[PDB]
């Protein structure tokens, strides 16, 4: 897909689940997580 | 419902005459032979109208200016043609690139040409389709066509 399905503003799969959208202002990256991976125990 | 006027343009209005003179005087020899649009060095102009939508005016004029700011407060906006079997559509709810055909040569986009003749090739589908709904004819001289004449921003654009 270029774009959502006609009638449609994004895409929800589950190969867990997943969503796109194929426009960039249908998203505010509203926070930034600076982190690590934790080595388990 | 739909917020479309359609403002029926007189024959005598320099604005009909601008859109008629663009029409015909874009019209050019295609490699086909005429095998997609027809064969024509001209048209029979029924009828211009002006489509009124406050609601696609203010949603064009928005992306305009985001393209603008995007493109040194250039537009870089373009009178050109729109050929598709969908114009009742778009006049009433805009042009809507979900609908865009991927096997294009340019991808999913929606197309549009400087030369009337190129937007007739795709009025009746790609390649003309199986040309008019009543006499299956591409080259058909009796049905009415439709293109839409149309403002578009281009902004900075990529030659393929
Ligand atoms: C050799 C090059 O090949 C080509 C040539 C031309 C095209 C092409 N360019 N634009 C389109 C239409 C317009 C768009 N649809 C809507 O804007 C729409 C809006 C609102 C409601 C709708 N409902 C249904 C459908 N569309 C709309 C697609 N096309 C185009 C696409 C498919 C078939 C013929 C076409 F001319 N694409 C490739
Ligand atoms: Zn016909």
């Amino acid at each position: 897909m270029a774009h959502s399905p006609p009638g449609h503003h994004s895409v929800t799969g589950r190969p867990l689940a997943e969503y796109v959208i194929y426009r960039g202002e249908q998203a505010y990256p509203e926070y930034l997580i600076t982190y690590q991976i934790m080595r388990p125990e | 419902g739909s917020g479309t006027i359609l403002i029926d343009l007189s024959p005598d209005d320099k604005e009909f005459q601008s859109v008629e003179e663009e029409m015909q005087s874009t019209v050019r020899e295609h490699r086909d032979g005429g095998h997609a649009g027809g064969i024509f060095n001209r048209y029979n102009i029924l009828k211009i109208q002006k489509v009124c939508n406050k609601k696609l005016w203010e949603r064009y004029t928005h992306r305009r200016k985001e393209v603008s700011e995007e493109n040194h407060n250039h537009a870089n906006e373009r009178m050109l043609f729109h050929g598709s079997p969908f114009v009742n559509a778009i006049i009433h709810k805009g042009f809507d690139e979900r609908h865009a055909y991927i096997g294009g040569m340019f991808g999913a986009g929606i197309y549009f040409a400087e030369n009337s003749s190129k937007s007739n090739q795709y009025v009746y589908g790609i390649g003309g389709g199986t040309g008019c709904p009543v006499h299956k004819d591409r080259s058909c001289y009796i049905c009415h066509r439709q293109l839409l004449f149309c403002r578009v921003t281009l902004g900075k654009s990529f030659l393929q």
